[PDB]
């Protein structure tokens, strides 16, 4: 009887009134759907009524504006307005060509508000506690596509338009918008057959002319949709050929990912392969740096596009292209050295030809002379400029030689000349070298930079042969001393000359320069060096362990590699793009890194690494955490609780140590390592609590005078007591200590010398803590504004928490504004934050619509705890800045209109809050001003007696 | 409205392209219900011209909207009836720039629709009057006679009575012929029946006189020999002195008496509104006496309408215009006493306020208003001069009357000079023409095409010849506003000193209503605000001026005037 009912309703709406019919039908179908989800006969009828409503809005366009009802419902209480049928109806009407933008920006603001709300709830469980009602628009909008598998056409058009403008409006809530758009586009592509070509055309037209904003979303969702359905491009008659022009816009990573995505369709389709080979052939000899970079990037992929390792003309014809390209500049000579190994893992005789080409290349600078004066033909790499990166070429040579050796005429020659070079470097010291002067380097000089590029190039030369001798020799003492001599040449020429005269004027934040080692090699080195003691050891590591300088470099290279995995998503050396491969490498190196730390600076290096493994583990390998956690030997928390416990033991021993043994660099990393590992402890575990009570009890007892140590530890406590309870209890206690620790605003009454925390001493109550407390206080006020926004049967519960929290929050500022703060930015933060908490106005402004006793008590508290104390602060800041202004050159206009600007703003905030009390006092028929006092102002009188 | 304008441009440039989507537009009009009267009278006016000029789907859309009207001739929604009727009249307006069969169908349609209901009949007649008045330039005579032949049977078959009283002796009040014709015994029977027309409803009586005027203006270039002798009609009403019976408060006849006199007064308003403009022998004085008669009728209307605490007449005393049969601008064309001129300027003031700054006040362009006022301001200026001399000579009844006439007239000049359109130079040519007319009136000859600032000087000497004779502060303030409106936007030093002195003495001029009771109030406050703002803007040393006002102007008021004023400025008071 529902189709006849909807028929009579739209008949009535066509001519008669149209106000409440839509609300009734949407509510009825809401309850119908909530029943149904707990099938086909319902989907068909729902599609029919959707079509009837879209026809009604098409013919009778006046039924859509009455968007106003949904907007009012959302404003009255956020969330409970985007019902699945309501959103489906507006989505269908979004393609009406009329009123699209109003509906569309309503959806945009609703979805961004919902994602921000989800972010806050994931950042605050207390809001989840008092506001369990959550409305996640992502799920309901990704459920429509699940329901759109029943012949919905205009619904699908609305979906694809919504996604297109989603990528348009992207450019973190913007990243969440990208995620939602990719999800909805993938769903509507996967299940809708006749529109998938339209989706492909839209995404192909949207990627172009888009490079300023991060556009990796286009390539990633394109890869996902083509790996789900590769035949769409051929169904679209392979419209990817026009995209080959992207070699000039931004082919730094977009081309690589695009080719990665389209790999199977290039393989199956000969026409697109021919187009790619011709476009790259015309691109390679373009003499542009960008064009050549795009060409070599495409070459890195096309060789492995075709597989024969387990059509031979295709194999042999591609050999000479990179050989010809090798003659170009060093910058374009760079990436081929790295990418050769990837394709060399995919060939047998092509590998032999590639080795022969590389051997002919290295003969250019070999100088075959049988162990005499060093083979430095670096003079050719001068055209102040550099022509060939010898270090990268040598690294590629070593890696490819290792691959060839492991796989199963010139190869014997290849090994001996490499061995000859190793025997030549050990015999060629900094006496036969041309760069024997300690200060021949000169920045911004035609010869100094020539020495600098020679200096950096030889460092990579030494590093590569370190890998060779370690790998070619197997527990053979003769090769180990060669490694010692190589680093002896390396350190003697890297520790001094460079970073003395080369570049060390600014303090080096980083360490030993960019290394050309293998993540596999460094893993083998550390695992063989530490946590390895067997009869196969030929006493070579015993003399190797004496080289503590080699020890520092041996781990600093690893810190460089995982930092590449920190800042970027990849690294150097072989197996830099196979995420499982380093995951195993990271799984292996972490233990020996931990073992070295637990064996007992040098350990400072490995511990810094562990901080960056855990950081990289969560930020990159989020889905792969359980195996890594279990690899340290299923619930992550029990193993995580074990891991922090050993770190807890290190801290408690280290913190309890004397001040002479504080090694602050260790403390910062270990504090941060907990703040990173404590992130993934699950909410429903007890170990959450005893750890949380441990850091509280360690805060109550320990009295640390370091500043960054206190700042880092407090961040951990406030990054964990933000998802379990209300932090205002902690903030109040911190404010209790700060006021007790420091003096008083009136310097007349003595605060009792309490100590809630031992960390806060006569020194740490400086901006060190007082800026963190006000930082947390600002955060609490920020979400309260959202709660006040939500407040404007569930309403009563919302008002309970807000009044309770603001009551506690007022006790925080009341005890904090009475603090005798020092000069500087800490005073400025308090004055501005006081302007924030008063903007108390919005809650008063909302309740004008209504009175409750609890709200009256808050104003009673606010009047008796904030305003009279707040004005006392202004009478004090005037003299502390007068004292601070005497220390000028011992113009000034900057320092007089910058330390006093907050004062007028604070006055305005007080009166604006005071003014809205007038409105409530008259309207609410209750006088709530007997609690507070009269407003106080100030004047002056220029002391002309002391004018001069 | 912007979209209707661009659609009008599209249809005038080429209708054919619109006809491609004109079917969708027509179906849209058939679909939604958000119609408004003006957008109907434009949309239907545009929509019908395409059918009989171009042929793409003209028959389809034409018959579609025709059938829409027929189906909704008496709609369930009541307002659709009147919007359909205005649509119909604008159809025959476009047609009367063949349609004979369709015209017959629609006229029979509306005739069946207007069977006995008078409200739709009154609206139909009013909209037809609007049609003919707007398209007076050229309407088809024979087609109009085919359609509008009811004129000979509407008025002179239902509201024509013998001059002698011989009908309905026993009635509510005896029928008395007031305001008799000047030349008695010229027609066999000339008297309009409204008192026996208690109810044909008397609502449909005022607009149809305008209709007869337009019919006689279209049948002949003049408007004589068909109604010329039928203007001097002794108007058949109750006894004149029945206002003494208002104390009875019948509420059964006196309530009907109010509508009776209201309809008769609207009749008279049309009488002056109709044939004043025409110039002919032995009829100007009749128009003047009719204007005196409407003055008296308003006077008698005032008391009876004040007696009843609420009453609703149909649109078909001072703020009563919407229920009043509106007067046109052709009345002042024949300006060639105090109360009558006060009334004329009273109903002129609102028009000049709206045009220069249903709702029949909104159908003339400001440029046309300017050319009309400059066309016929000479008798205006002559009467201004004579009554200015009267004011220069020195009972309340004429003094206050002429003071109000003076104030309304100077308000007329202010909004004739404060018209914001003067900012652009396009209209400044007609402005210069008006200034030459004014200067020629002031200085005979030797004043053609004098330069702009000297024209300002001429207007300064002329319009300030009336400076010494100002009865009300309103007149003085509005004169200052007149000059501010005519003075240069970049204000010049000689005018700076002139206006400084003039407003100084105006603030120093006493203001006394004839019966005491100094001219205070709320309009007085706003006028004082604007005048003193203009003064302080044009005074040379503004700081010295405000210092004087705050040093000697106020303290005398603060120490002396309990209810009086400051000695230096009688315009300053405790209230002001």
């Amino acid at each position: 009887e529902i189709p006849p009912l909807v028929y009579q309703l739209l008949l009535l709406s066509a001519k008669g009134s149209k106000k409440t019919v839509l609300e009734g039908i949407i509510s009825f179908f809401n309850q119908l759907d909530k029943r149904q989800k707990e099938l086909d006969q319902l989907r068909h009828v729902e599609g029919t009524v959707i079509l009837h409503i879209v026809s009604a809005i098409n013919l009778d366009q006046d039924i859509g504006e009455e968007i106003k009802h949904l907007k009012t419902e959302q404003q009255k209480d956020p969330g409970k307005a985007l019902c699945p049928f309501s959103v489906s109806l507006l989505l269908s009407t979004a393609v009406k060509h009329r009123l699209q933008e109003q509906i569309f920006d309503f959806l945009k603001t609703s979805i961004t508000r919902s994602c921000k709300d989800l972010q806050i709830l994931q950042a605050s469980k207390f809001l989840q506690d008092l506001c369990p009602q959550q409305y996640d628009v992502t799920a309901v909008i990704l459920e429509v596509v699940k329901n759109s598998a029943f012949g919905w056409d205009h619904v699908t058009q609305g979906l694809v338009d919504l996604g297109f403008s989603l990528m348009e409006s992207y450019e973190m809530p913007a990243q969440q918008a990208c995620k939602l758009g990719a999800s909805i586009l993938l769903e509507t592509f996967k299940v809708h057959e006749p529109i998938r070509s339209d989706i492909l055309e839209q995404v192909l037209n949207r990627v172009l002319t888009k490079a300023a904003s991060p556009v990796s979303h286009f390539i990633d969702l394109l890869s996902n949709i083509v790996v789900s359905a590769p035949l769409v491009l051929q169904n679209s008659s392979s419209r990817v050929t026009e995209t080959f022009d992207n070699l000039s816009f931004l082919p730094i990573d977009t081309v690589q990912g695009l080719l990665r995505a389209v790999q199977p369709l290039l393989k199956v389709s000969m026409s697109v392969r021919d187009s790619l080979i011709l476009v790259l052939q015309k691109a390679i000899f373009s003499r542009q740096l960008d064009a050549r970079k795009a060409a070599v990037a495409g070459f890195l992929l096309l060789l492995r596009n075709f597989k024969i390792l387990g059509n031979e003309a295709f194999c042999l014809e591609i050999l000479g292209s990179l050989r010809r390209c090798l003659s170009q500049q060093a910058d374009v000579r760079l990436m081929l050295y790295e990418g050769f190994y990837d394709v060399l893992r995919r060939n047998s005789q092509l590998a032999s030809s590639i080795m022969e080409t590389l051997l002919s290349q290295i003969k250019q600078y070999y100088l075959p002379q049988q162990d005499l004066l060093p083979p430095l033909k670096l003079e050719g790499c001068i055209m102040i400029f550099l022509q060939e990166p010898l270090a990268h070429l040598l690294c590629c040579i070593q890696h490819c030689l290792a691959w060839y050796k492991s796989t199963v005429g010139f190869e014997q020659n290849f090994e001996e000349m490499l061995e000859s070079v190793t025997r030549r470097m050990i015999k060629s010291e900094l006496e036969d070298f041309e760069l024997d002067k300690s200060a021949d380097f000169s920045p911004s000089s035609g010869v100094g930079v020539k020495n600098n590029i020679y200096a950096i190039q030889v460092m990579g030369i030494c590093e590569v042969l370190i890998e060779y001798n370690f790998k070619i020799g197997n527990f053979s003492k003769n090769k180990f001393e060669d490694v010692l001599g190589l680093f002896t040449c390396y350190n003697k020429l890297s520790e001094i000359l460079k970073e003395k005269a080369g570049k060390n004027k600014s303090t080096l934040g980083n360490r030993i320069a960019r290394s050309f080692l293998s993540m596999g090699f460094v893993s083998t080195l550390l695992t063989a060096l530490f946590r390895d003691n067997a009869q196969s050891h030929e006493e070579s590591l015993a003399v190797l362990r004496s080289s503590t300088e080699f020890m520092r470099y041996a781990v600093s290279v690893a810190l460089q590699k995982v930092q590449q995995l920190e800042e970027m998503g990849q690294t150097d050396g072989p197996d830099g793009q196979n995420p499982e491969k380093m995951f195993q490498n990271l799984c292996k190196i972490t233990r020996v890194l931990l073992w070295r730390y637990t064996s007992i600076s040098i350990s400072l290096l490995c511990l810094e690494g562990l901080l960056r493994i855990f950081n990289t583990m969560q930020q990159l390998y989020a889905a792969r955490i359980p195996q890594f956690l279990q690899a340290l030997d299923i619930n992550v928390t029990e193993k995580a609780a074990f891991q922090i416990r050993q770190f807890q033991r290190s801290l408690v021993n280290q913190l309890s140590s004397a001040e002479d043994d504080f090694n602050s660099k260790e403390t910062q990393l270990l504090i941060t390592i907990l703040s990173t590992l404590s992130k993934l402890l699950d909410p429903g575990s007890q170990q959450f609590l005893q750890f949380l009570t441990w850091t509280v009890k360690i805060c109550k007892e320990n009295a640390l005078e370091d500043l960054s140590c206190c700042k880092g530890l407090l961040t951990l406590l406030f990054s964990l007591h933000v998802l379990y309870k209300s932090p205002v209890s902690l903030l109040r206690e911190l404010a209790q200590d700060i006021h007790a620790c420091l003096g008083d605003i009136d310097q007349d009454v003595e605060i009792e010398s309490r100590s809630h925390f031992a960390i806060v001493n006569v020194k740490t109550a400086a901006p060190t803590v007082c800026l963190l407390v006000l930082g947390q206080a600002d955060k609490v006020l920020e979400e309260v504004d959202w709660l006040i926004k939500r407040l404007t049967n569930q309403t009563q519960a919302l008002e309970k928490g807000v009044i309770l929290q603001l009551g506690t929050l007022l006790t925080v500022f009341h005890e904090l504004v009475q603090t005798a703060l020092p000069a500087g930015s800490c005073v400025d933060s308090l004055l501005r934050s006081l302007s924030k908490t008063y903007a108390l106005t919005s809650l008063i402004k909302h309740y004008i619509q209504a009175v409750p006793g609890r709200l009256e008590k808050l104003v009673k508290l606010s009047g008796s705890h904030l305003t009279p104390q707040c004005y006392s602060f202004i009478t004090y800041v005037q003299n502390i800045h007068s004292e601070s202004l005497s220390f000028a050159e011992e113009t000034v206009m900057a320092k007089v209109l910058r330390d006093t600007k907050p004062i007028p703003n604070l006055i305005f905030a007080i009166e604006q809050y005071e003014k809205f009390l007038i409105h409530l006092s008259k309207k609410s028929k209750v006088n709530l001003m007997q609690y507070m006092k009269l407003s106080t102002s100030r004047d002056f009188r220029i002391n002309a007696s002391m004018l001069d | 409205d912007i979209s209707l304008d661009v659609l009008t441009d599209l249809v005038i440039l080429h209708p054919s392209l619109l006809l491609r989507y004109a079917t969708f537009v027509k179906t849209i009009l058939d679909s939604m219900q958000k119609l408004n009267p003006c957008q109907i009278r434009k949309l239907f006016y545009i929509l019908s011209t395409l059918a009989f000029s171009q042929r793409q789907e003209g028959s389809y859309i034409q018959d579609d909207m025709h059938m829409v009207i027929r189906k909704w001739l008496s709609s369930s929604v009541p307002n659709h009836k009147q919007m359909g009727i205005i649509g119909a009249v604008t159809m025959m307006g476009s047609v009367a720039l063949e349609c004979d069969g369709q015209l017959s169908t629609l006229l029979d349609l509306v005739g069946f629709c207007c069977e006995q209901t008078p409200e739709v009949l009154a609206l139909y007649y009013d909209e037809l009057a609007n049609l003919i008045e707007k398209q007076k330039g050229n309407l088809d005579l024979q087609l109009l006679d085919k359609f509008g032949k009811s004129l000979v049977e509407d008025f002179p078959n239902d509201f024509v009575v013998d001059l002698s009283p011989t009908v309905d002796g026993s009635f509510l009040f005896p029928v008395k012929s007031l305001y008799n014709l000047d030349e008695d015994e010229t027609q066999g029977a000339i008297a309009i029946n409204l008192l026996p027309l208690v109810s044909v409803s008397p609502i449909c009586l005022s607009p149809c006189f305008r209709l007869l005027r337009l019919y006689t203006g279209e049948q002949n270039n003049g408007s004589l020999e068909e109604i010329d002798a039928l203007l001097g009609c002794p108007l058949y009403l109750t006894d004149l002195e029945v206002e003494g019976k208002l104390d009875s408060l019948s509420k059964q006849e006196r309530e009907f008496l109010c509508s009776l006199l209201f309809y008769a007064l609207n009749w008279f308003r049309e009488v002056v509104n109709a044939f004043c403009q025409q110039q002919d022998a032995e009829m100007k004085g009749k128009v003047l006496t009719r204007l005196q008669n409407i003055t008296e009728l308003q006077n008698v209307l005032g008391k009876c309408l004040a007696a009843t605490p609420g009453y609703v007449p149909p649109p078909a005393l001072q703020s009563y215009r919407p229920y009043f049969r509106e007067l046109d601008l052709e009345v002042f064309s024949v300006l060639h006493g105090p109360a009558e001129l006060c009334f004329l300027l009273d109903d002129m003031c609102w028009k000049l306020e709206h045009v220069l700054t249903f709702s029949h006040l909104c159908q003339r362009s400001p440029k046309e208003v300017a050319v009309c006022v400059v066309k016929l301001l000479k008798p205006l200026c002559n009467h201004m001069e004579n009554m200015h001399n009267y004011f220069q000579t020195v009972n309340i009844q004429e003094y206050q009357l002429m003071s109000s006439c003076y104030h309304q007239l100077l308000l007329a000049f202010r909004l004739l000079f404060a018209w914001s359109g003067f900012s652009q130079h396009e209209n400044s040519n007609l402005l210069r023409s008006a200034l030459q007319v004014l200067a020629d009136r002031l200085k005979p000859g030797e004043t053609e095409f004098l330069p702009l600032e000297e024209l300002i000087s001429e207007s300064f000497q002329y319009l300030l010849n009336f400076q010494a004779s100002i009865p009300s502060f309103q007149c003085a303030f509005i004169l200052t506003q007149v000059l501010m409106a005519i003075s240069e936007k970049p204000m010049t030093g000689w005018k700076r000193e002139k206006m400084a002195s003039l407003a100084k003495q105006f603030l120093c001029q006493s203001w006394m209503k004839p019966g005491g009771d100094r001219e205070k109030g709320s309009h007085f406050n706003s006028a004082l605000h604007t005048l003193l703002c203009v003064y302080l803007e044009h005074t040379d040393n503004i700081l010295k001026a405000i210092e004087e006002i705050s040093s000697v102007g106020v303290p005398e008021l603060i120490n002396s005037a309990k209810d009086g004023c400051s000695s230096t400025y009688p315009t300053l008071s405790r209230q002001t």
